[PDB]
């Protein structure tokens, strides 16, 4: 809770970087739940928080 | 980043897993470095990208992961992972911090 | 894992007990029994602290 | 009740010449058969003198013969020249071996000609290859014959087993008399004059090999004795470490059927847990490599065994890797030069490559263990941090060698290595500076001992002087008080002294569960050892100086952390030649109070970094990690069932993290055993490699003849505990080879078996294997009081360094550091507590041991006549004996059996009676005056003293406490309380468990305290004579087992002591006058 | 001498004994 | 007696 400032920021410059590599897709992203997932670890989401 | 050193202390000495811990146990801050943060956001940034699903991989007994969790569950749009990770993760935080 | 739709699987037969060895096969109940209680004895955990 | 018909059979055979004679001594405490017994004796001397038959004497005195006990055997023998090689000669029909001088990487560990490595007398050097025993080849050959000689006619299986040991001793002696026997010295080395035409290595590759084929039985034993007696007579260097290469992935083969869960220290509770082993391919390909090493080494049955083992990976056929495993470490040691094995252990290649990240964490790690570790301590003011140097003072005794220093001492000279004597010099000449620690740098370079383990690499120990032990001693002292209650320090960890002895790996291993196991004895020189580490520990010294008001503790940090300092910038000396390398060695090595708990707080740190790495790819809770000594494991558990991929990738990224901070490890992932230095285990069982070396030795001891057969004896039992069985003939042999003196020339007494089995300072060995002396007969109790009789003597060298102005000059500093001003009683006690400190110089207690080996000689010579009314433990038992009934019992079998390569009589007594499941300490550490004791000083009393003291009066037990160096308030808070009269119950306990040997042997891993085994004791109660009650209880417990050790069977045993009983043995009780050689201490565990 | 090494090495890769579940594999 | 310095 305390690092609200870090998290904005986080927040901020994730979802601008999704936007931004985002405007490069010529494809349809079309939301499929995949056979197969990519596995995320709970511990790098602690490390990147 | 933030110093992985300083960041250590902090969260070890607010979290106390030694004390809390039995005597015939271990318990220590675990994958709080750098390189996880970067294949965080690298993981995160792509899968979005590419829609592809994610699974959550955790210990429940780590409360700390769940914590961060619900900032990820805040932040990631909750269809982007399968729906067995994200129920076992929110059951998790529920049944382990919030209820 | 999400399973695809052209994924099988074969079912066990779970049907109870059509001999009823509990009744009158005292020998062999004793070994059923014993191979029972062997397999419960390996799944128990173990007391620690 | 075999040893002296052996002893005169083994006379015959090494003096069959015809003039050889035997005279039997005896003894009797029947005044009526020992005047028979004198006139026996003398009647043997004339008529020996006179040069006649001694037959018709046997028919004269067949009473003697018959009702007395033989004492000892005088031979008179006077053709002694060149029979060993007269008998080998016989043997040596075969074709002697030929050394390959192409097998080891260094020329001169290549079993060559010893000219050929040492041109002239004064190159020579037999360091390299001294057995290092006090016992001949000669002899060990000597040994062999008579064994083959009293075989030769057997028939069936023991036909087969002298078969198989004569083609091994065919090969040995045939490469023997090629060359010719080698002869000793008197301090049994062999010179190059003996040695230049011979092969460098023979004498101590002929040991070897005796030992392994006088270890041999079945064919299995054969084929490995083979095989590795023809390959070391080339293979010097790589032939252990090849053969024990495979067993740190055989125990990941095994699959768990039940297994075994330390509690605590040596107590199991036991599972039925089943765990399959889970095996990736690269592992495998790992073990092809090592058969294909093998194989390439000349290796051929070794292979083949493993290869038809893993056909199944069965724990049934386990014991054959077991054995193949303990058979590796009898190939000798590896004496290498100091520089190469130095240059190997200092072999680095340091980066500024590394993962700063990691190393940062790393240090801090290390800086809040230390910080944990001392807070406590420093924030109270513990006295000990206030008088650091005092108790490093009062602790000398327990610290490490330092470098030979010339001390004088009154108007002699000595050449002692022992730091309390450098402290006494150098404080008679105004150089005692505590405050100041010399520096470990190019100017002074560290001298540098070795360590040296079959198998394993040598390791080298820094050679400090006595100011980093004094500035290091209090500090590490409250760091283990922290480590013993901390599990994560397996080597420290233990409720009360014991430590978890079978490890605690098993409780958490599982099917969603994989342990990760690495060696890290090679992590001295790396770089995770130099700066980072201490300067971490330097960092914690700094914040705990923080923590505190004391001056007296902050100087104590201060000299700590300059100790650090200084290591941080040290060199190291090697000998090479007629030239001195100073190399920089800015790392860690053993020598330094510190070493052993440092080491686990920084392995503990890496560790802990390692998998917080780890975690980034996988997600597992760390169950347990422990670190002992040269090994670390941790166990991960996972939210899945652990797969071969899961394994793999574990390994690989514990490797990789690793490497990241420049730490070269093999990271062995498995999932159901490990291997680690000091065991391992395989299908949830446990093992302990058989390794230990008889006829070699690893350094020259300080001890006698007689200590070593001693120490051979305990050696040979803890070998066959764990499963290498040396034939007992054989070590019977050598024991009577190494005990027997000679009187002259011509003459040598060899003691009869009553003198070497009885309890008591002079003590080698047991009549049966595993079972405790004692006897209640009145020959037994009579020679058990004529040895007490001998056991006090003085030492010239301790008399004339206590007479010494330097000596009391010590003890007058000491005393002023201690609070006394010329107290004239006090200082007088402490200068006898300094006096007996003295004892840990050896040329002092040399000097007593062969005082005592004289006099019990002398009396030897002659029949026993002494008489005194002083009470032994013998006096006890014949007092108790008559009362005990015997009856048939029978105890089911309904234990586990966790040590599969015990022996079978040791292991019914397990499964009948079950493990031991804790232990009452064997120097009365829990006792209130020996906890008072350890509250100042880690000097520990001998039970005996302790004993000694707490039945003499009040003022009597506060002198020697404030001798020992308790303050006298303390001293007067224990006297006054009178809780001596509580303590001396303790004490008496474990007086008697040491002389009975209650935790030595095989008895340690039995429980005494049992349900089965009491229910076979039947004591009806009789109350408020508790010392009495012990003993009956005790002596009963000992009756049962040593009954069912030698017959297999049990016995229930029923006293019904009379109170009038009870009353008389009351007084005796703490009269006890009885010793027990510490040589004889035959420790399971090490 | 050296084929029954291999033959050993890959019967131990295949062996029964020492293999684990392999559904995902099934499905990739 | 004759020094060698590895540094």
């Amino acid at each position: 809770s305390n690092r609200l400032g870090q998290l904005v920021d986080l927040t901020r410059l994730l979802a601008y970087n999704y936007e931004t590599l985002m405007a490069c897709i010529t494809m349809n992203m079309q939301h499929v739940q995949t056979l197969t997932t990519e596995k995320l670890q709970l511990t790098s989401v602690t490390s990147l928080c | 980043l933030v110093s992985t050193e300083a960041q250590i202390q902090k969260m070890s000495q607010d979290l106390q897993l030694e004390a809390l811990t039995i005597q015939s146990e271990t318990q220590f801050l675990t994958g709080i470095n750098s390189q996880a943060a970067n294949d965080c956001f690298k993981t995160l940034i792509a899968a979005m990208l590419s829609q592809r699903t994610m699974s959550l991989d955790f210990v429940t007994t780590n409360y700390m992961s769940l914590i961060s969790g619900m900032w990820l569950l805040t932040v990631v749009p909750n269809d982007m992972f399968i729906r067995e990770s994200l129920v076992a993760c929110q059951l998790a935080i529920i049944n382990t911090i919030i209820y | 894992r999400n399973l695809p739709s052209t994924a099988r699987y074969i079912r066990p037969n779970l049907l109870q007990d059509r001999l009823n060895l509990h009744d009158n096969f005292e020998s062999l109940w004793d070994t059923i029994t014993t191979s029972n209680y062997i397999l419960a004895r390996s799944v128990v955990p173990d007391l620690k602290e | 009740g075999k040893y002296n018909l052996i002893l005169s059979e083994y006379l015959s055979f090494i003096y069959n010449s015809q003039s050889a004679v035997q005279i039997p001594i005896y003894y009797s405490s029947n005044s009526e058969l020992e005047n028979r017994c004198i006139e026996f004796h003398s009647k043997c001397l004339e008529n020996s003198k006179n040069g006649l038959s001694l037959k018709k004497l046997f028919v004269e005195y067949s009473d003697v013969i018959e009702n007395a006990t033989l004492l000892s055997i005088l031979s008179y023998s006077y053709d002694k020249y060149n029979a060993v090689e007269r008998k080998l000669v016989k043997y040596a029909k075969g074709k002697p071996l030929e050394a390959d001088l192409t097998v080891n990487e260094l020329d001169y560990e290549n079993n060559k000609i010893t000219s050929e490595l040492f041109p002239t007398a004064e190159e020579y050097t037999d360091l390299l290859m001294d057995p290092a025993i006090l016992t001949s080849l000669s002899s060990n050959l000597n040994a062999v014959m008579f064994w083959l000689e009293k075989h030769e006619n057997d028939v069936a299986e023991k036909l087969k087993i002298y078969k198989r040991r004569l083609d091994l001793f065919t090969i040995v002696a045939s490469t023997v008399n090629k060359y010719g026997v080698p002869r000793h010295n008197a301090k049994y080395r062999y010179e190059y004059e003996v040695m230049k035409d011979k092969p460098y290595y023979l004498v101590t590759w002929a040991n070897s090999s005796i030992e392994m084929l006088m270890s041999v039985f079945s064919h299995e034993d054969y084929l490995i004795a083979r095989e590795l007696i023809v390959l070391s007579y080339s293979n010097r260097s790589t032939l252990a470490k090849l053969v024990s290469s495979p067993m740190s992935i055989l125990v990941a083969l095994v699959d768990i059927n039940g297994t075994f869960i330390t509690n605590e220290e040596l107590e199991l509770e036991f599972s039925n847990k089943y765990v399959r082993a889970i095996v990736p391919d690269q592992t495998f390909d790992e073990l092809k490599q090592m058969l294909d090493n093998m194989r390439k080494a000349g290796l051929t049955d070794i292979p083949k065994m493993i290869q038809d083992w893993l056909v199944d990976c069965s724990i049934e056929k386990f014991p054959l890797m077991a054995k193949i495993y303990s058979w590796s470490f009898h190939v000798g040691f590896r004496k290498q030069k100091m520089l190469d094995a130095a240059l190997d252990q200092l072999k680095t290649e340091y980066t500024e490559d590394v993962d700063d990240e990691m190393y940062r964490e790393y240090t801090m790690l290390i800086r809040d263990e230390v910080v944990k570790m001392l807070e406590e301590p420093v924030k109270h003011d513990d006295h000990l941090l206030q008088d650091s140097e005092l108790a490093g003072l009062l602790s000398m005794s327990s610290a490490s060698n330092g470098e030979s220093r010339q001390l004088k001492f009154g108007r002699k000279t000595i050449f002692s290595t022992k730091k309390n004597m450098h402290v006494m010099d150098d404080m008679a000449n105004g150089r005692y500076t505590p405050g100041i620690i010399p520096p470990v740098n190019v100017d002074k370079p560290i001298p540098l001992g070795r360590r040296d383990v079959p198998g394993r690499r040598t390791r080298i120990i820094f050679i400090l002087p006595y100011e980093y032990f004094i500035a290091q001693h209090a500090v590490v002292e409250k760091m283990l008080i922290y480590a013993k209650h901390t599990r994560e320090y397996a080597e420290f960890y233990s409720q009360s002294n014991q430590l978890l002895s079978y490890g605690d790996v098993t409780r958490f291993l599982s099917n969603n569960s994989m342990v990760l196991y690495t060696d890290v004895s090679q992590w001295d020189s790396s770089q995770h050892n130099t700066q980072p580490f201490r300067k971490g520990i330097i960092m914690g010294l700094d914040m705990l100086a923080n923590m505190t008001n004391d001056a007296r503790v902050i100087q104590t940090l201060n000299l700590y952390k300059q100790t650090q300092i200084n290591l941080m910038d040290s060199y190291v000396q090697i000998p090479d030649g007629n030239v001195i390398k100073k190399i920089q060695y800015g790392a860690v090595a053993s020598g330094e109070k510190q070493t052993k708990a440092a080491n686990s707080i920084a392995n503990l740190a890496l560790i802990k970094t390692v998998l917080s790495r780890i975690s980034n790819k996988y997600s597992f809770a760390t169950k347990i990690i422990r670190v002992d000594g040269d090994d670390n494991y941790a166990v991960l558990q996972f939210n899945t069932e652990v797969t071969k991929q899961m394994v793999q990738d574990v390994s690989n990224d514990v490797r990789e993290t690793y490497a990241r901070m420049n730490t070269k490890v093999k990271a062995l992932v498995s999932t159901v055993g490990i291997e680690i230095a000091k065991r391992y285990i395989a299908g949830g069982k446990i093992f302990f490699r058989a390794g230990i070396n008889l006829l070699n030795n690893e350094k020259k001891g300080q001890s006698t003849q007689w200590d070593q057969a001693a120490v051979l004896y305990s050696n040979y039992i803890v070998n066959r505990l764990r499963g290498f069985e040396t034939d007992r003939e054989f070590i019977l042999t050598k024991i009577m080879q190494m005990t027997s003196v000679a009187i002259t020339g011509s003459l040598r007494l060899f003691p009869s078996e009553r003198v070497l089995t009885t309890n008591s300072t002079f003590k080698v060995f047991d009549s049966e294997d595993f079972i405790i002396e004692y006897g209640t007969t009145d020959d037994e109790v009579y020679i058990q009081r004529a040895f007490m009789s001998l056991s006090s003597q003085k030492s010239g060298i301790a008399d004339e360094i206590a007479a010494s102005s330097t000596f009391k000059n010590y003890v007058s500093r000491l005393s002023e550091q201690l609070l006394f001003s010329k107290n004239n009683i006090v200082s007088r006690g402490i200068a006898l507590t300094e006096k007996a400190k003295l004892n840990s110089y050896a040329p002092i207690s040399l000097e007593k041991r062969r005082a005592q080996i004289s006099a019990l000689l002398t009396m030897l010579q002659k029949p026993v006549t002494f008489k005194s009314s002083k009470i032994t433990i013998n006096d006890i038992l014949r007092d108790i004996k008559p009362f005990f009934t015997v009856n048939e019992a029978h105890l089911p079998i309904q234990y586990q059996k966790f040590m599969p390569t015990l022996p079978d009589n040791v292991q019914y007594i397990i499964q009948c009676i079950g493990s031991r499941t804790y232990q009452i300490e064997d120097d009365g550490s829990k006792s209130a005056i020996s906890r008072l004791i350890s509250k100042y000083s880690v000097y520990k009393p001998s039970i005996e003293e302790l004993y000694k003291v707490i039945s003499l009066h009040e003022n009597e037990i506060q002198l020697y406490l404030i001798s020992l160096g308790i303050p006298k308030i303390d001293a007067d808070t224990y006297v006054g309380s009178k809780i001596y009269s509580q303590d001396k119950y303790r004490i008496l306990e474990s007086y008697v468990y040491n002389l009975l040997s209650i935790n030595y042997g095989c008895y340690q891993l039995f429980d005494f305290n049992s349900p089965d085994l009491e229910k076979l004791i039947r004591i009806p109660f009789k109350g408020k004579i508790p010392a009495v009650t012990f003993i009956l209880h005790l002596y009963a417990k000992l009756e049962v087992i040593n009954h069912a050790i030698k017959n297999g069977s049990w016995i229930s045993l029923f006293c019904n002591y009379p109170k009038s009983e009870m009353i008389k043995l009351w007084k005796k009780m703490w009269n006890i006058t009885s010793l027990r050689s510490p040589y004889t201490n035959a420790n399971f565990f090490q | 001498n050296k084929e029954e090494s291999k033959q050993l090495l890959e019967v131990l890769k295949t062996k029964e004994e020492h293999q684990k579940e392999v559904q995902y594999e099934i499905l990739q």
